[PDB]
């Protein structure tokens, strides 16, 4: 329920094929970005930097959680479904 | 009539049983009012 790693904007790149190791079965990689993350306080900034760096970028909306109606007085309702059988 | 405060006049209840209690209650519902109604059979309804 923690929310303190959804407050800072990220830029990855896509994934490019690992296979098996023919000697130990890791798994190898070709690509030199497949660790690369980069962190960012606005969508402003985090675009800014990859338009310098010629990278083409497809962005995504932050996605804030909605505010909802919480009542516990509620769950004892006289008429409505919103009783519960059980605490 | 005397105030004879010397017997215990509480001796009814040692000639109860096991449906006492759920008896009085049937004879006891042709007294009660109309139940109110929420509006709905149950909750999951």
């Amino acid at each position: 329920s923690g929310v303190n790693n959804t407050k800072k904007w990220k830029m990855e790149f896509d994934t490019r094929e690992r296979w098996e190791n023919p000697l130990m079965g890791w798994a190898s990689t070709a690509d030199p970005l497949s660790n690369l993350v980069l962190t960012f306080s606005t969508k402003e900034d985090a675009v800014a930097f990859a338009e310098k760096n010629g990278w083409s970028y497809d962005v995504e909306e932050r996605k804030v959680p909605k505010p909802k109606s919480k009542s516990y007085g509620a769950n004892f309702s006289w008429n409505k479904r919103t009783r519960v059988s059980t605490k | 009539e005397p105030f004879d405060n010397t017997t215990y006049k509480n001796l009814q209840h040692h000639d109860y049983s096991t449906y006492t209690f759920l008896d009085l209650n049937l004879d006891l519902s042709k007294f009660r009012m109309p139940q109110p109604s929420s509006g709905r059979e149950s909750p999951r309804h």
